[PDB]
């Protein structure tokens, strides 16, 4: 019973989500970043110097 | 002699035996009930198939 209760409850409260697909960049990200703004490519090359 | 009876008493008519009427027998039967359905709820339709 408790199983079928389960079963009712997914069966009635299932809502197909919508999906929604992003697409973000690292180095715009940091270069636009509210508090610490910066170059990712030129403190990654700093770095990896 | 009054009472129609011997010299020592003994009655001279014999007394009736009065048969009983008798107990009768008993019976029982079967008894119904009828009954009607409960609401319909409308089924929340699901998205399967």
């Amino acid at each position: 019973l408790n199983l079928a209760e389960m079963e009712k409850v997914w069966l009635e409260r299932d809502e197909r989500a919508l999906e929604v697909t992003r697409t973000v960049s690292l180095a715009q990200f940091y270069q636009a970043l509210s508090s610490d703004n910066f170059n990712l490519t030129e403190k990654l090359t700093q770095f990896l110097r | 002699l009054r009472h129609n009876l011997s010299i020592d008493g003994q009655p001279l008519s014999l007394a009736i035996y009065a048969e009983p009427t008798d107990p009768k027998a008993l019976l029982t039967s079967m008894v119904q009930a009828s009954q009607g359905g409960s609401a319909v709820l409308p089924g929340t339709l699901s998205l399967y198939r």
